């Protein structure tokens, strides 16, 4: 159950902590991707690796299977998550550097309170406090394996064209932003889902290894063709519900 | 606030302070239900600015990764509704402790056994791309049952197995001075597993000399002591030692000859133990022996063969009169 | 959005920051500048 600790059933994802406080399903699901966008913004501002970003998101997603958006605004939480994520992925940024970029993004209008005011110092603590709550909520489990590993590895193996490669990696970054697969399937499967998809679009049918295994069998042994079709369909429906789908 | 995965430290009942650190640094304690003996180590945060210390985070991340017979074991991470506490499996003694107590006796066979565990533990952590970076007799515990456990990963960090491309830039001022190898004193920043094998070499001598063989007062005094013991640091015995910035800008006696096996000859005696201590305390990292070879060196496979630490642990008495009568 | 060798250790990973500034132009190519322009522009998602 330790390895199964951060993996949930469709029902568990339904009876979330945010749900118990009147938040609606698609309401929640949006905060998730919103939070994931803010994280991807500040993270490119501070120039923290993609890996620092992906980890900051997985912290986010798990933080909200225990805590509720009600009590912890995903905009307060996101800075802290990314702050912690920096150290963890060995590209730390100074608490101040971050309190800055976090302010540029949630308040382009106003201007940074004085690094001496009561409000500034005050918040420098709110961030610090939040990181302590994120740490206790994730149970101090900080090592995050991502889909991008198994994706790269796999494309190299099938000698996928440069375009299929980049596209499969691109879809893994999105599964993190858009879906909660991160909370339902192991990274290797999600990587398989991303390659199966970039392949539909490329109408490429990866050859079946000489009298043997299918490509996804060199990425994960529990994957089945049936699953990959269901999850792909599931990923696309998510994509179909985004805002703009409703020089 | 909800916290299903970070228990209150109340499940444990404090029993004593282990050592003379700060107010509430390390505590001996027991699980109220199973009675399991643990050691509570408070995550220190007097320096608050970058929030939770990235150093504490590296410890936790590394400890959660390393699980081996010879590596201290982190049970869980607790909290007090604030402080964060690392909870380990309690080990009765630390090597520095036993070595200082000259009333505790070590047979040749039992020292072979201590070095074997120490090096098997180091083989492990290096294997998992981790540098200890603080090897010394005080960070090596030994359980009541005679099992050695590397401890104190507060300065550990991961390293890259890049024989390939670009140079790594790791923090240079690391490892207690008396056990710091040369490469680090000369400014080396792209170091690896050998900095711990040097430290494994000082601790080995202490197995016989009963105390730090190179107690420098300064970085320059340390290199000094190392030159007076191992031989002068020259490009002849350690190729390219030239390149180091500080190589020149640092006083550096140049006539010294290696006297390792001599200076220790008095204490150690056995030939195989002398040879190993000799191959571990080598100036050029690239030539310094490693855990894999050290473990297969004749010292471990020659009479007397390694034995358990039962005897040696019985010489550790309960008090004055047992020790003196 | 741009493939990075997973084999590289954490500290050896390149910064996410896109080479060029983010424009306000909406178009198949400006919508695919980086991972922020794609999430915000093309899919219309925003945190504020
Ligand atoms: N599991 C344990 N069981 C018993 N004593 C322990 C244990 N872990 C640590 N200690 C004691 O705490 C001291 C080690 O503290 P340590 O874990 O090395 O943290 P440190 O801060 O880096 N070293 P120090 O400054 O001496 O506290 C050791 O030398 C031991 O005496
Ligand atoms: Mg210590
Ligand atoms: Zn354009
Ligand atoms: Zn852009």
């Amino acid at each position: 159950n330790n390895n199964k600790r951060w993996y949930f059933t469709r029902e568990q994802l339904e009876n979330s902590p945010s749900r118990r406080f009147g938040v609606d399903p698609d309401k929640e699901l949006s905060y998730r991707q919103q939070a994931a966008n803010l994280l991807q913004d500040m993270g490119q501002r501070l120039n923290v690796s993609q890996l620092t970003i992906n980890t900051a998101i997985v912290y986010m997603h798990r933080f909200y299977m225990i805590q509720s958006f009600t009590q912890f605004p995903g905009n307060s939480v996101a800075p802290a998550a990314l702050f912690l994520a920096a150290k963890v992925e060995e590209q730390p940024k100074k608490l101040e550097h971050v309190i800055k970029v976090a302010h540029t993004c949630l308040h382009p209008q106003e201007s940074l309170p004085d690094t001496r005011s009561e409000a500034y110092l005050q918040q420098v603590q709110d961030l610090v406090i939040l990181e302590s709550i994120i740490l206790q909520t994730l149970g101090f489990e900080l090592t995050i394996d991502h889909p991008h590993t198994h994706v790269v590895k796999c494309t190299q193996l099938v000698r996928a064209s440069k375009d299929l490669a980049q596209t499969s990696y691109f879809m893994a970054t999105n599964s993190l932003h858009l879906t909660t697969f991160s909370l339902q399937y192991t990274p290797p499967v999600v990587a398989c889902v991303c390659i199966h998809l970039a392949c539909k679009w490329s109408n490429w049918e990866i050859p079946v290894s000489t009298d043997g295994k299918h490509w996804w069998e060199y990425v994960d042994a529990t994957v089945t063709l049936e699953l990959l079709d269901e999850l792909t369909h599931e990923f696309l429906q998510i994509l179909e519900k985004t805002p703009n789908r409703l020089c | 606030v909800e916290c299903p995965f970070c228990d209150e430290v109340s499940k444990y009942e404090k029993l004593a302070k282990i050592g003379q650190g700060t107010f509430g640094e390390v505590f001996k304690a027991r699980h109220r239900k199973t009675g399991q003996k643990v050691a509570l180590k408070k995550v220190l945060m007097e320096n608050e600015k970058e929030g939770f210390p990235i150093t504490a985070l590296r410890e936790i991340k590394i400890l959660q990764l390393l699980k081996h017979e010879n590596v201290v074991n982190l049970i869980e991470i607790c909290r007090t509704k604030g402080s964060i506490y690392l909870v380990f499996d309690f080990c009765e003694h630390d090597l520095a402790g036993l070595l200082s107590n000259v009333l505790v006796k070590f047979t040749l066979s039992e020292i072979k056994r201590v070095m074997q565990m120490l090096l098997n533990g180091l083989y492990y952590i290096h294997r998992n791309k981790i540098l200890h970076r603080d090897m010394k007799a005080a960070n090596v515990l030994i359980t009541r049952d005679g099992v050695l456990k590397l401890a104190d990963f507060g300065l550990a960090r991961a390293f890259s197995l890049a024989k390939n491309s670009q140079p790594n830039r790791y923090t240079n001022r690391v490892v207690t001075l008396w056990y710091r190898p040369p490469e680090l004193l000369l400014g080396e920043r792209d170091y690896g597993p050998p900095i711990d094998l040097w430290g494994a070499g000082c601790i080995m001598a202490e197995m016989w000399t009963r105390s730090p063989i190179m107690q420098g007062n300064t970085e320059q005094h340390q290199l000094a002591l190392i030159s007076q013991l191992c031989g002068s640091i020259t490009p002849e015995v350690w190729p390219n030692v030239d390149n180091y910035e500080l190589y020149e800008k640092l006083e550096l006696v140049k006539g010294q000859k290696r006297k390792v096996k001599d200076r220790l000859k008095a204490y150690v005696r056995d030939p195989y133990a002398l040879d190993l201590i000799d191959k571990l305390l080598v100036l050029d990292p690239a030539q310094r022996i490693d855990s894999d070879d050290a473990l297969n060196h004749d010292f471990f496979w020659s009479d007397p063969m390694p034995s358990d630490l039962k005897g040696m642990l019985s010489t550790h008495l309960t008090s004055m009169f047992e020790y003196l009568a | 959005m741009e493939p990075v060798d997973p084999r590289l250790e954490p500290w050896k990973h390149p910064g996410s920051q896109p080479k060029t500034a983010c424009t306000n132009c909406y178009c198949k190519k400006c919508c695919f500048h980086c991972q922020v322009c794609f999430i915000t522009k093309a899919l219309g998602i925003s945190y504020g």
